[PDB]
């Protein structure tokens, strides 16, 4: 609870350096996928179909 | 219905995320503070109703 | 419900209902000082001094039409509830999550 | 300042933070010769007996004088005002 009242006054005297970090994503991995060897593997007949 | 795979998995996996980061919305919109500040007994702020 | 259940939320409304109140006693009692370290007590008309100070008024125009600007924020504050109360569809944007 | 992290960055922030308050008494301006004083940048405070200006954010008291202060007013509309003496 601060000491509120209309006529007084607080004033800093000294100071303090701070650093701090923050962490951030940018990117993620890149992938690619083949349908019929995932699907149908080497089947011939599956790729027909 | 075993047979069909790991669906259930995934599922509870996306409700379960989207519950936490609810509760997470909240806490960071609102607990800025550290300190709990409590108003003065007397309400007179140089002619301000507040 | 088959299967269905709806857990309930981590702060209750007292809790966020003290967060509040705890913003608007800092914000009145200090300022924008209790935002960056400790608070440090500062009268309101002063305050407001500041703040007229920072859109390229100076301090003597607060000062001297004290009683004017108060009457205007009373006002003013006043019309909301009305405002809220009257408008149907003002608090569209929280009934659509529901 | 950044730095690097495997698919990421991080930064690193350089901030200001004040400590060790103290209390003291204010007013709004300094009535003389019929005249109301504002400060031109900074707050009017008191150590008990005698009346400074000082900057808002450090505390470095000074003498009152015409250089750090305008007039624009008179002494009998501002709620608040303390009459003391301002030098040349
Ligand atoms: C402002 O704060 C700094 C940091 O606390 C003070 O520096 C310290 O002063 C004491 C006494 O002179 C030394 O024993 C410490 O070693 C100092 N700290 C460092 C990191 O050097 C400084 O004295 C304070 N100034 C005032 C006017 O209070
Ligand atoms: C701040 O404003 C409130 C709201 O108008 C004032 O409360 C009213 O006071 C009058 C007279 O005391 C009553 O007739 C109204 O019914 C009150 N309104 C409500 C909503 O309760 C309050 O008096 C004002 N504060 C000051 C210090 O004047
Ligand atoms: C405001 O100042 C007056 C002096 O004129 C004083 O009586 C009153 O207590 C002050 N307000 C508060 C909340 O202390
Ligand atoms: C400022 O005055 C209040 C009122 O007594 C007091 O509680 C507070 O400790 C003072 N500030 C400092 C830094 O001593
Ligand atoms: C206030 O400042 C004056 C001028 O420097 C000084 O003479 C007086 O002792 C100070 N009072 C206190 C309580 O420090
Ligand atoms: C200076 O201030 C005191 C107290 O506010 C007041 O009694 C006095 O009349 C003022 N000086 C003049 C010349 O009016």
């Amino acid at each position: 609870s601060v000491a509120y009242s209309n006529n007084s006054i607080a004033i800093p005297t000294n100071f303090t350096i701070s650093v701090t970090t923050e962490i951030l994503p940018v990117s993620m991995t890149k992938t690619s996928v083949d349908c019929t060897m995932y699907i149908c593997g080497d089947s011939t007949e599956c790729s027909n179909l | 219905l075993l047979q069909y795979g790991s669906f259930c998995t995934q599922l509870k996996r996306a409700l379960t995320g989207i519950a936490v980061e609810q509760d997470k919305n909240t806490q960071e919109v609102f607990a800025q503070v550290k300190q709990i500040y409590k108003t003065p007994p007397i309400k007179y702020f140089g002619g301000f109703n507040f | 419900f088959n299967g269905l259940t709806v857990l309930p939320p981590l702060l209750t409304d007292e809790m966020i209902a003290q967060y509040t109140s705890a913003l608007l006693a800092g914000t009145i009692t200090s300022g924008w000082t209790f935002g960056a370290g400790p608070a440090l007590q500062i009268p309101f008309p002063m305050q407001m001094a500041y703040r007229f100070n920072g859109i390229g008024v100076t301090q003597n125009v607060l000062y001297e039409n004290q009683k004017l600007i108060a009457n205007q924020f009373n006002s003013a504050i006043g019309k909301i509830q009305d405002s809220l109360s009257s408008t149907p569809s003002a608090l569209g944007k929280l009934q659509d999550v529901v | 300042f950044p730095q690097s992290a495997p698919h990421g960055v991080v930064f690193l922030h350089v901030t200001y933070v004040p400590a060790q308050e103290k209390n003291f008494t204010t007013a709004p301006a300094i009535c003389h010769d019929g005249k109301a004083h504002f400060p031109r940048e900074g707050v009017f405070v008191s150590n008990g007996t005698h009346w400074f200006v000082t900057q808002r954010n450090f505390y470095e008291p000074q003498i009152i004088t015409t250089d750090n202060t305008f007039v624009s007013g008179n002494c009998d509309v501002v709620i608040g005002i303390v009459n003391n003496t301002v030098y040349d």
